[PDB]
Order: C-alpha cells, then structure tokens, then sequence
C-alpha cells in the first residue's frame, strides 16, 4: 500500500457521482453560449484566433483601447511604468486592431514547422541515398558556398536578435504574437544554412564545417562590410519597436536579402548545377511571404490609414523609409561586387543580368510597399546608383 | 460621484485643450501640468483620478502640432524647446552623477522625468537616458537595506504617524 | 521509510500538528538531499514505471518511494535518478526519443538534464561543483 | 561518392551555436541593471526551432484529440460540482494573465542575456508562455460551450476589473515579472514564483479537480506543467551566471527575500481560500499542502544546497508560517462580506464543512462559525430579506482596509495572522500598510506604489450604479453574475442590490 | 438518454461488484509468438504478421483444411500455382522503414499540406519570370507531360499483385508503391496546370502529351515496355521484380533524375526539382522494401537459392535487353536543346549512362549472380544518338 | 506577371483524371467474368492520393490521442 490515502474520482464513485448528479440543476441558467462575443470580428464570423488571442493585456484605460482603470501597481525605479505611450512615436486610436491575414496561433503554427522538419528528414535521407552530390561544381562547392553561405547565417542571426526589444515594449496581444513568429523564422533560417553545411561536409571529405572562416569573412571581408553595418543600427541603434520592425522587415530586408537568397544564391545555384540550395531557399522564400504579409496588414491597414492619425504617422514612416532605404542602397551597391569571383555566364553574371535583377527587386519593393505610404522613389537612379560599385 | 469612462473633469480639461495652436505653449501647457499633478511630490491631489487621461491627450495634441511646423530634422535630433538632445542627456547624467545621497538622485531623476517626456524629447534619446539613470538610481538604493530601523527611517523619509496598532 | 509523502509532521494533526509547526527549530530552513519527480499518467509511463522504475532504479537504488495519486505518479528518491530513452524505444516497440519521453515529464524539484539519449535528475549542483558535458 | 543514408540530429546543430555571436562596440543591454552576465555558459537542455516545434506539436495532439473526442462523448461537461466550477471561472483567468505577462519577463531576460544558448533557452520559454496563455483561454471556452452557467465564463476578461482580488493578481503577475532590474524579474519569475508556487498550485489543482468530478483540468494543466520543467533549469542556469560577481553578493539576498515575500503574501490566502472554501470535497488541510510543498521541498532542495553561494533562508519566514495558518479564513471572510463585486457565484459552509474545519483547525468555530451562522440567520441568501453583509460590519465598528503595496483587503478587528495597521500622512495624502517588510518597502521607493485602491474609485457611489457600469449582468440585462449560493432558482437581481442601499465610506477619514 | 455503463451509479456499482480483484493471466505481450526479425517485437509486426488465415499446405501456415469455397473448376483462393519462386516461410518479409497505415499517412499529409504552402508562397513571389522560355514552351509542356502516362501504366501494374499474394505484408508494400507511382503522376499534372495558371497562354490540356506518348517515336519503345509488364504476364513476383528492380531503376531513374533535373537546374529551373525530389524520395522507400523482399528472403532461402536464382537471372537479361531497348529509343530527345558542355554533348551523356549502370550494378544485380558490363550497355545505347 | 497567391485545388486535377487512360489490343481484364464493363462511368466523391491522406491522418490523430490518452487516465 501506500500512505496516502487514494482518492476516489467524483466521476466513477457511485456515490459521489450520486451526490453530483443530485446538486446538479435541470435547467441552464443563462443562454449566451459564445466565448467573447463582445469582441468586434474582423471578417464575417468570429474566429477561434479571435477568440483566443484578443484583450489578453490587460491594458488601462488612458492607453487607447484599454478597459481597466488605474495606474500599474508597481513599476521601475524612478516611476517608469510597465507599459506607456512613451515607448514609441506612432499614435492610434486602438491598438487591438490588428489581426494576421494567415490568423494563426500556437498550434496549426507548430504543426506545419513539424511537418517541415520531417520532410526535411526524409529529404535528406533519401538525396543521400541516391547519391546526387557527384553531379554538382566543385569551384562553386567550395569556394563560393561555403564561404559566403556561411557567412549569410550572421545576417539571420542579427536580424533575428533585433526582436528582444519589440516582444517586451509591445503594447497590443496580437502583435506580439506577430514579432515572436517573425524572430523564430529567421532563426530557423540561420539554423537551416548550417545545417545544410553540416551535411554536404558529412558527404564529400575535405570539406570544413566549421564557422572560422565564414566568421572571418563577415567581420573583415569587404563584400559584406557594409551591409554588417546597416544590422549594427537595427540590433542596438534603436529601441522604438515600431521603428525597429519596419526598418528590419520592410526596407532593409525586403531588399537585401531578397537580393542576396533569391537574385543570386537561388538563381546560380540551379545555373552551375546544385540541386540542394534550393530546398532550403524555397523555405526561407516561404518564410518570407509569411511575414510580410502580417507586416503590411500591421502598417499600411492599422497605423498608415488611421482615420485621425494618418498623416502624422506617414511623416514618421518616410522619414525612416528615406534613411534605411540609403543604407540598404550603401549596403547591396558594397555586395554586389561578389560578381567577380564567379564563371561569366551570359543573361545571369553580365551586367545586363545584374541590372534586371535590381530592377526587378526595386520594382517589386515599389509595388509592394512604397506606393502604399506615398514615398516617391525612382527605380533607375536607384539601380545605377547600385551599380556604380559593379566592376567590369 | 461620478462614472470612471465619463465625467465632467475630462468633458471640461478636453475643450479647454482643443485651443491650442503653437508648439512652444503646448510645451509649456504640458510642463506645468506635468510638474502639477504627475508625481509623488505632486502640488495638488484633486486631480488623482483623471490626471492619465488628461495627459495623454495632451501628448496627443502637441504631437498632432508637430510634425506640421517642423523640420525633420528638428523632429529627430532636436529637442522641443529648442535645445540639442544630446546635450541635454550629457548634462543631466552629470547632474546625476554629482549627487551624493539616495534623497537627491530620486529627486533629480524625478525632475527629469517631469520635465523631459515624449513627446517633448526623442523616444531613443529618452530612452536611454532613463536606463542611465535608473542604473545609479538602483545601485544607490540597494546598499544597507536593512541597517537602518524602521523608526529612523520614518524620521528620514519625513512621514507623521496618524494611527499605529498595537 | 523518510521518503514517504506523509512523513513526520504530515503524520500529526490537530493541537500537535499546531504546536510542531510553530516550534523554534522549525523556523529555520533545513538542508535536504532528495529528488522530487511527478509524472503524468499516460500508457507509455505506466510501462516505464512498471517495468523499469520499480525493477531497475529499485535495485540501484533503495530509497525510491513510489505515490499513486490521481492523475499523475509521485517519485522521492535519494542521490539519482537516470532514464534511459534506448531501454524505452525496445521495450514500446516504437521508436522514441528523450524529447518524447520529455513530453510526458510532468515536474521536478531537483537539477535535471538530457545527456546523448539519457535523461537524469540529481541533488547535486551543476555548473557551481560539476562541469555540465 | 560513399552512398549510404544519413541525417543530422539536432545535437550537431547545437554543437556550433555557441560561435553564433560577434562582439562589437555597442553590444550592451537595453534596460537598467546592476549584474553582469557571464560571456559562456552552457545549456542543459539541447533544443533547436524543429525539434521545439515537434515536441509541441505531439502534446497539442493528444491533449485536443482526447479533450474533443472522449470527455465530449462521455458528457462530462455536467459531471462537475457547481462549487468547483465557480472556482475554475477564477483559476483558469488569473493563471491565464500569469501566462501572459511571464512571456514579457522572458523576452526581457532574453534581451538581457549575452551568450547565443541562453538566447536560445529564452526565446524558447517565450514560445512556451505563449502556448500556456493560449490552453488556459481554451480551457474557458469549453468551460463556456458544455457547463450549465454559461455566465462569468465568457466574458472574465471584461468583468474581473470590478472585483478587489484583481489589484493583487495584477501585482504579484501583471508588475511583478515586468518591473525593476532584468535580473529581479528573473528570481521573481524563475527562482521562486515557477518553482516555488506553481508547482503545488498545479499538481493541487489537478487533485482537487479530479476529486470533485472534474477531467478538463487535470487533462490541460497536467501538459502545462510539462514546460515548466525546463523553465526552472533556464532559471538555474541565469543564477550561476551572474554569480561569483562582486555585485551578486551584495544585493542578491535582499533581491531574494524581497521577492519571496511579495509573492507569498498573496497566494498563501488566495489559494487557500480558493481550494478550502470552493469545494465540497476536501483532500488535505491547506497548511499541510503549504508545509509539504513550500517548506519542505522548495527550501530543502533549492534554497537549502544554495549554501555554496551566499544564499540564506528568507527573513521573513516566521511570518510566511505564521500567515500560512489563518490567512486564507480571514481573506475568505472579506470575500464573502463584498460578494455582489465579484464575478463567481459562492456559497456558505454547511454543517459538515464546519466539522471538517473544527476539526482541522482547532478555534475556527468561536471565531468564524458563529460569524458565519449570525450571517445566515439575517437572510445572507434570500433575496427580498436585503441583507448585504458590507452594512453589517461597517454598523458594527469593524473596518476594511486595503494595503497600498500589496492591495490586499485586511480586517484588524477579525485577523489573527500576523501584521498590524499602520496609517501614514505624506504631502496630504493618507496611506495605510499592513506589515513590516511592505512598509520599508514603501518608505525606501516611495515612487513605484502610486495605484488607486477600490474605495476611492468608488467614493460616494451606490452599488447597483457600479455593477450596472461594469457590465456584471446576465443576459435578461437585471440579473446579477454572482449569487450568493449555488441553486439554481431565487436569483438576486438590480433591484435588490437598490434596496440594499450600500455606499462606500472611504474608511481612512476617520483619522 | 441511454444510460451508459461508466457513469450510471447502479451499473458502475453492479460492473464493480462483477469484476475479480486480481488477473487470471501474466502475459500481456501482443502476439508473443512471432518471430522477431530485430531485437524485439515492434508494434508493425503485431499489427500486421499472420493476418492472413493459411493452412499448413501452404508454407508458413497455422490452419488447417481446404478453402470452403473455390472457383468455378476447383481454382483455390490463393494457391502455391500462382508464382514460380518457391520458399519455406512466406512471412519472413519485412519492411525495413516499418511502415503501417498510421504513420504512412502521417507523412503524405505532411507532404502535401507542405507542397500547397510552397505552390502559394511560389504564386505570390512571382519568381516564374527567370524560366527559359524554350524549356518551359516546349520540354515541360510535352515531355514531362508524357511522362504521366508511363507512371499511370506502372502503377495499375500492381491491380494482380495484390489479389495473388500470399503473404499480409508483401499487400501491404505493393499498396505503397502503386499509391507512390498514382501520387507521382497526379504531381506532374498539378505542376502543369500550376504553370498554365501562372503564365497566360500556357495550354494545361493533355491531348499532346497523348498524343506524343501514342505516336512520337522518342517514347514509343519505352511505351512498349509499359504495355508488357501491365498485361503481358501474370505472375506476381515477376511482376514485382520487372516493373520495379528492372524496368524503373534504370528508366525512369534515368529519365527523372539524370535529364529533366539536371537539364531543368541548367537551364535555371527552380519549379521541377522540387516536384522530382518526391519521385526520388518515393523511388528509395519502394527500392528498400523490394531489395528487401528480394535478396533477403527468396534469393538467399536456405533450401531453394539456385532454383529462385535462375528465374532472377532470365526475367532480368529479359527485361534489360527491353529497358536498353527503350533507353536507346529515349536518348533521341538531346537533339531539341540547346547544346551545353560538359550536359548535352556526348560526354555528358555517356558519364550519365555509366553512373546510372553502375549504380544498377552495385545495387540489384550482383546481389543473384547476374554478370553485367557497363562499357558495353552504354555504347549499345549510344548507338542511338545523334552527334 | 500576375503576382496573386493561388493555389490548385484537387477537383481541377480530378478532371483531368479521365484521359490517363490509353488504349491497346491486350487492354483487358485478367480474371474470368460474365460482364463488361462501361469505359465512360463517372464517379461520386471525387479525390486523389493527398485528400485521402490529409482526412485519414485527421481521423488518426483524433482517436489515437483520445484512446491513448484519455481512457488511459
Ligand atoms: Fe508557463
Ligand atoms: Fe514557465
């Protein structure tokens, strides 16, 4: 036996589910049988993201959209509150507006990164089964994968860093969801490029897989000094969070690294015959589109067409646009000069290639988020700017 | 009284707020209602339950009149009275830094809170010019927490004892 | 005998247990070198427990008090205590982890780490007197 | 080429995570501190995004395949005590903000930390908190779709503003993880309230649930706490880290102490009141889950071996003893004396409750029992009577104060924990404090306790006004979400609260 | 309404009252009695071993007597008559992934919830505008649509196999692989409806692929080959050991990986290698089981190894004489691209041919003592090209 | 180009099912039977191999953590 007496479920024992079902009452006493129907839905029916996800914080009432009363009950010293208007420059009516087009929460969340990562597994399994590696080039093997790849890892790693500061200071529950997942995507893309060479350097010997080199590369090498620095001013430049998310997901990345995983890895990875670059560019592509698209719901919809603060957030939103777009410019004009170092391929490496692709980039980058907050750019002056630094 | 959402206090301070069309007296307007009812060593307690609302509408507006009859470069890197916001941090972490009792850094750190709020000085620079400060402020206040007694601090802080249980 | 859940004051109530709780050398906290492990109670953990805990870490160890409560298995033992995963895939006849064990692992009030595929709990203080691997 | 199958485990991965960072001039925290971390230290736990993401995704399974198939085939929505549902409607909420908040104290521990594995253990902590958040709100929605009262379970997050608890819940979970130093935040949150109070809360609330007929909570809650274990391993680790600094040593002590009793000072009645006074049948005395639990396993484990370093036991431990035995009966008498501000329907203790309690308690009946039957015998149920129990004590000279650090109501007349009242005057303002450790701590920082208690709020204002205004009725628009008992006819409504004729007195003017 | 067993008070009492306090049996094992092929008995083997009632006439049965109904004539159920390889235990094999219908459908889930997030982020993206437009005009919108057709073919090959057998595991493994090849066809359609989607003008019909597949020659002897192996036999395990060992790992391994791949990477594809890493994936976990099936169990039985290897060898000089035959007929198709050193020219080609027969070689044929010379496969089918 | 996020839905597969199918001299059943059967049939419950996957791992998933799980406690 044991000392502890057993306890008996009110479920199961006769009498106890006797007793229950005698103090039990016959009849409902109420009829409203909805989980938070009081919350305003965005598309046609509540939704269980809705639900699930909306006035979480509890917020007073002298922060906009609040329904509690009262000042914090402790806060740091000298007075700071826990969460105030202070912590950044954009102003709203609600701040429980916003809501993610994908409206995903924890669980459908976790479930398509675990289908992910098996088929990953399986991929993997099966391409080194077959034996596909023989068919790749070994100068691009070698000499250009597993010295800048590598060194792509340490942008990831600092734009995902960048988040600390915007999933505490955030003032609403669904946008702190957003950064979260946004922070966890590039992560998962940092952790992915290693991968990738953990395992070609698990199938050809003589390859390193260490990260000496690539290290070496981010920190001294010219070629991505440059764009080392634009993260600098992300990850520690700044602390408003409004300002820290544009800035790292709609001007500085949506171009650069679109630029450097999709233009230039993606394309000549399939040009000089590698079949395994792909795989996971496809991912990071996904990832991407993913978070734009909350991205652009939080700024365009919410803050850039407030019905009363609307001209005094897009003054705030240029004014950032204007310089980070600068740096990004400084940043892919200090990157492009990576051309040198690989085969001429007539359309792809000449510098007719080079210029659609940046036309193509700045386009779509115009299209997408530029037009929507009025900010006026010229893709021409913009694309020979960059390539005043290519080299013939 | 009256309800928590509406009474006549924020209907009254709103419409006498809607007058006000120059950045240097929206300044002044929040500075002096800022010193009067936001602090501990507040002047007056009449005002304890709607000073937060008031005072966000107050940030508002004068927000709304910036970025109207400025410069952007005036909205980044220069403060609202007219003054550089990088000078105002070097001075003000001096002032910190001169001060020699736990009684005047809090005093001092205060002030400068009072004084210097969004919208009224850049966020980043706010910012960390309140963790600088914060971090001496907390380092002065955690030595010998529990040397001095109870009564001697009472004496200290300057409080009168109205009723004491048994 | 000591590692029982109702041991010493618990076994007291009424005045006594009034009266031992408020005793002078029972204000002052005193220094214990036990582990505390509750399990949820699942299909695999009733295995594990049945076939490993009470056959294995009993004759490792002695001291190992096993408590049925009612959802979940009550474990206080002394020094150690050490699951390994491999043991568990061939006896389920299905494969598992350590992550798959973890996610059964209900709570611990001891020092606990997954080493290769063998998951452990001690008293012992990591970092301060043992280099963690 | 060799030809053979391989894969990479997430060993090899974490293996290379440690040379992720770079060092440049700017790289420094973003808050106020006063420790400094070590540059390396390592992990217990090896996990990755894919592996993190497959672990949640096995549990989520399960748990939402049994919960939606097996306990809604079996009907067990309506195999619940009314008693323990009333309390559910409070546990799931507050354990729900708790969640909430603890994802923003890791984020800041996240920020503050300086090698890539603790970044790693943070960021998935903050994941984790952001799961336990979102079960807890599924755990109500059930509750709102099968229980028989519908009411007070869907809509918690717009009428828990109006009850006196929610001050307290807002300061030791809402502020207490979010404010002061990085490090603070982490033995507030880590330390002592993960692995110190949530444990027993858990494993209690598992018991006395499926003790009382319950098969939800035991099914959610038991996976909540599968997280935590590695939450306290993340806690451990950050403790080494900043100590053998020559700061740690002097303040890590008055940190510890400082946290422990703020804390305490808030579950030790809450919980005891909830669990005791919430549920006809009873497993254990409160004290003795206290004594197993808290005094025993948390000091005799962690904070005992702490030796090594310069960790003692808390100061102020009498007084935690002291408070664990008569604390959750004099809370729960403010409870049941202020009924109509809450959002959870309660009921009196019967004759066997008052055995029970006689005989567990020795001196509870000369004390509350006859308190109790006094209240009983003036119609405290019926409701034409228009009895409010808040007249009768204010009539009969005892008083109710609330503390301004803690926010906790206190009785002087009818306590028999320990603390005293104290009022102070400072620039023409009246406070009042209720023990040693809260007003030292008000004296030192006088500038981080500046909240608003429930009376002046509601000065000079009649109860059914304040309810009406915060939306506490039912779905007819008359009928009030708390009751004074439990059956399910003869429910009070607006208008009795309207002949009661209640106004709050402000009680500090009277000095 | 009905009062349920489990929660009534007076049957709960009643069921309790019935129920004896101690167990009768200490054996708790699933099916103790198997065989098992690892070091202990897996959850597959219990669920799927000696499901199939057999009498002892037949190898490896448990029951007894005749079948209780036959065929008109006397025709048995299942008999020793259907195949020609002769074991003495047929439940030996097992699947080495250890794949029931859990797990399996598991990871087909995965797989396609996968494939339509990255067919959207794909759409949205727009990154179609780098495609050659002579590879995306012409190979993919005829060939690989042609393409479909041989898949379809393979995979109602397995229609007899599952009738036939007479074991419970070898069904289940014949299931999986005629579900891949349907999975594998359906996908080279859904890419090309994607593709007509995304470009105007883009014509996702299949009357050409028909077409070609019926008419042009490049296909024609391959197309042969199919038709032998859906009707022309009727033994199960020749029909397993053709149009999987045989026919597949040289043709379409060929085909799929060594010109649509790498010819699509070249020519800066970066749709199809996607949709060709399923087939690949798919190709490995049918090879595992077959090679499994094959070598393990019938090629090695200590009792009747000569006997099965004789039939081994001449069903694969058989089908590889066709396989070569089709391959010869294939090879055709490097004269409508664009000519690329070192991928087109005949180095390429011959360097492709010869990693192909040797993997062939290393895999399958030296494991029954069948004797193959790559050198000279290779300029059988090279007589066939076009320099 | 056109840059919408669009996906292919099954049915639009399941139509073109009818023309995988191509006809020869030897196209014709294995087993004795006493009927034949119309070549142009239509069928109810349209899908293909991934709808069936996705719905019998939903079913899967469902009772194996309720039995696994629920009925265990
Ligand atoms: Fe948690
Ligand atoms: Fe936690």
């Amino acid at each position: 036996p044991q000392s502890s007496q057993v306890t008996k479920r009110g479920l199961t024992d006769p009498e106890r589910a006797a007793i229950i079902a005698a103090a039990v009452p016959d009849h409902a006493l109420d009829t409203q049988r909805k989980y938070h129907y009081f919350i305003q839905p965005r598309w046609k029916r509540l939704s269980e993201y809705e639900q699930l996800s909306c006035y979480a914080q509890p917020n007073p009432d002298w922060i906009a959209g609040g329904l509690d009363w009262g000042d914090w009950t402790q806060k740091f010293h000298g007075g700071r509150p826990s969460w105030g208007n202070e912590s950044t420059e954009l102003r709203t009516t609600d701040w429980y507006r916003h809501r993610d087009p994908a409206r995903r929460w924890h669980a459908p969340y976790v479930k398509d990164k675990s289908e992910e990562a098996r088929y990953t597994q399986r991929f993997l399994a099966a391409y080194s089964s077959e034996g596909s590696i023989r068919t790749i080039d070994a100068y691009w093997r070698d000499e250009i994968l597993n010295k800048y790849y590598g060194a792509l890892l340490y942008n990831e790693y600092g734009l995902f860093n960048a988040h600390s500061s915007v999933g505490r200071d955030c003032l609403s529950d669904t946008i702190r969801q957003s950064a979260t997942f946004a922070g966890l995507d590039k992560v998962d893309n940092a952790q992915m490029i290693q991968m990738e060479r953990l395992f070609i350097a698990k199938l050809v010997p003589g390859f390193d897989a260490s990260t000496d080199v690539p290290k070496k590369i981010w920190t001294t090498d010219p070629i991505y000094a440059g764009a080392r620095g634009a993260v600098e001013e992300i990850w520690q430049g700044i602390q408003d969070w409004n300002e820290i998310l544009w800035a790292g997901h709609a001007v500085y990345d949506a171009t650069f690294g679109q630029f450097a995983r999709r233009e230039f890895f993606q394309r000549l990875a399939t040009v000089y015959g590698d079949t395994l670059t792909p795989f996971f560019t496809a991912q990071s592509q996904t990832y991407f589109q993913t978070t734009r698209g909350a991205i652009e719901d939080l700024f365009v919809y919410c803050l850039a067409n407030d019905p009363e603060f609307g001209a005094h957030n897009r003054t705030f939103l240029n004014a950032w646009t204007e310089h980070y777009l600068a740096r990004s410019v400084t940043a892919l004009k200090d990157f492009v000069g990576i051309y040198a170092k690989v085969e001429k391929v007539a359309g792809a490496t000449d510098r007719a290639g080079v210029s659609e692709a940046l036309q193509r980039v700045f386009g779509d980058w115009k299209v997408d988020y530029a037009d929507k907050i009025g900010f006026n750019i010229d893709v021409d002056q913009k694309v020979d700017a960059v390539l005043a630094g290519f080299k013939n | 009284r009256e309800p928590i959402h509406e009474n006549s206090t924020r209907t009254e301070w709103e419409g006498k707020i809607a007058k006000l069309n120059s950045v240097d007296q929206a300044t002044k307007f929040i500075q002096d209602f800022r010193v009067a009812y936001s602090s501990p060593f507040r002047k007056s307690y009449d005002l304890d339950v709607d000073y937060q609302y008031i005072e966000r509408k107050i940030e508002e507006r004068l927000s709304v009149l910036k970025t109207e009859k400025l410069s952007v470069a005036d909205l980044v890197t220069k403060a609202t009275t007219g003054e550089d916001a990088a000078a105002v941090e070097a001075a003000w972490i001096a002032k910190m830094k001169a001060a020699e009792s736990k009684y005047a850094a809090e005093r001092i750190h205060i002030e400068f809170r009072q004084l210097y709020k969004p919208p009224v000085l850049p966020v980043n620079v706010f910012l960390r010019t309140d963790a600088a400060l914060g971090t001496i402020l907390m380092e002065l206040r955690n030595t010998d927490y529990y040397a001095t007694p109870l009564e001697g601090l009472r004496k200290e802080r300057g409080v009168k004892v109205l009723h004491l249980q048994a | 005998a000591h590692n029982a859940y109702n041991a010493g004051i618990m076994q007291k109530t009424g005045k006594a247990f009034a009266d031992e709780f408020f005793a002078e050398e029972n204000q002052v906290v005193h220094e214990s070198n036990a582990v505390v492990l509750v399990l949820m109670k699942s299909d695999e953990i009733d295995a594990i427990i049945e076939d490993m805990v009470l056959k294995g870490g009993k004759a490792k160890n002695p001291s190992i008090v096993v408590e049925d409560k009612a959802g979940f298995w009550w474990i206080k033992a002394d020094g150690a205590i050490e699951i390994d995963a491999a043991e568990a895939s061939d006896l389920l006849g299905k494969p598992f982890s350590v992550y798959d064990l973890l996610v059964n692992v209900s709570s611990t009030v001891g020092r606990a780490y997954t080493l290769g595929t063998k998951f452990t709990i001690t008293s012992e203080l990591m970092g301060l007197d043992r280099a963690l691997t | 080429v060799n030809r053979a199958p391989v894969g990479v485990e997430p060993q090899e991965v974490h293996k290379w995570l440690q040379s992720f960072n770079w060092d440049f001039k700017e790289n420094r925290t973003k808050y106020a501190t006063k420790y400094h971390m070590a540059n390396q230290t390592k992990e217990q736990f090896k996990v990755i995004a894919k592996e993190y993401a497959r672990m949640e995704a096995a549990k989520d399974e399960r748990q939402f395949g049994t919960l939606l198939d097996g306990l809604t085939r079996l009907g067990a929505g309506n195999k619940v005590h009314p008693r323990w549902g009333e309390t559910m409607k409070v546990i799931s909420n507050f354990l729900e903000v708790g969640e909430y908040n603890a994802i923003a104290a890791s984020a800041m521990l996240w920020d503050s930390a300086t090698a890539a594995e603790q970044k790693n253990g943070y960021l998935a902590q903050v994941l984790d908190e952001i799961r336990h958040t979102h079960q807890c709100a599924f755990i109500n929605h059930y509750y709102s779709k099968h229980y028989h009262d519908p009411a007070g379970h869907n809509d918690a997050r717009r009428t828990r503003a109006i009850g006196p608890l929610w001050k307290g819940m807002k300061r030791v979970f809402a502020d207490g993880f979010i404010s002061g130093d990085a490090v603070e935040c982490s033995v507030n949150l880590q330390l002592v309230g993960e692995a110190c109070f949530t444990n027993p809360l858990i494993v209690a609330v598992t018991e006395w649930a499926s003790a009382n007929g319950d098969e939800i909570t035991p099914t959610v809650f038991l996976s909540v706490e599968t997280d935590e274990l590695r939450h306290m391993a993340n806690g451990y680790q950050t403790v080494v880290s900043i100590a053998n600094d020559p700061a740690a040593a002097k303040y890590l002590n008055t940190d510890l102490n400082n946290a422990f009793w703020t804390q305490q000072k808030y579950f030790t009645p809450a919980l005891g009141y909830l669990f005791e006074y919430g549920s006809k049948f009873k497993v254990e005395p409160w004290v003795k889950t206290w004594n197993r639990w808290v005094y025993e396993d948390w000091g005799g484990i962690w904070i005992g071996r702490l030796g090594k370093y310069g960790v003692e036991s808390p100061r102020s431990l009498r007084d935690a003893k002291t408070d664990a035995y008569w604390a959750h009966h004099d809370l729960a008498l403010a409870a049941y004396a202020l009924w109509p501000l809450g959002f959870a329907r309660l009921a009196l203790p019967d004759e066997e409750d008052q055995e029970w309690f006689e005989a567990n308690y020795p001196g509870w009946a000369d004390h509350y029992g006859k308190i109790y039957n006094e209240w009983k015998k003036l119609g405290y149920e019926d409701p034409k009577s228009g009895f409010i129990p808040y007249a009768w004590l204010l009539a009969n000279g005892h008083d109710v104060y609330i503390d301004r650090v803690s926010q906790v109501p206190f009785i002087p007349s009818l306590a028999k924990g320990s603390g005293s009242l104290r009022v102070h005057e400072f620039n023409g303002k009246k406070h009042s404090l209720t023990d040693d450790w809260g007003e030292r701590m008000w004296l030192s920082e006088p500038e981080r306790y500046e909240c608003h208690n429930l009376f002046e709020q509601y000065e000079g204002r009649e109860l059914s006004e304040v309810i009406a205004e915060g939306h506490g009725v039912r779905s007819d628009g008359k009928t009030l979400i708390a009751q004074p008992h439990v059956r399910g006819d003869n429910l009070w409504t607006l208008e009795d609260i309207k002949r009661a004729g209640c106004v709050f007195p402000n009680p500090l003017a009277k000095f």
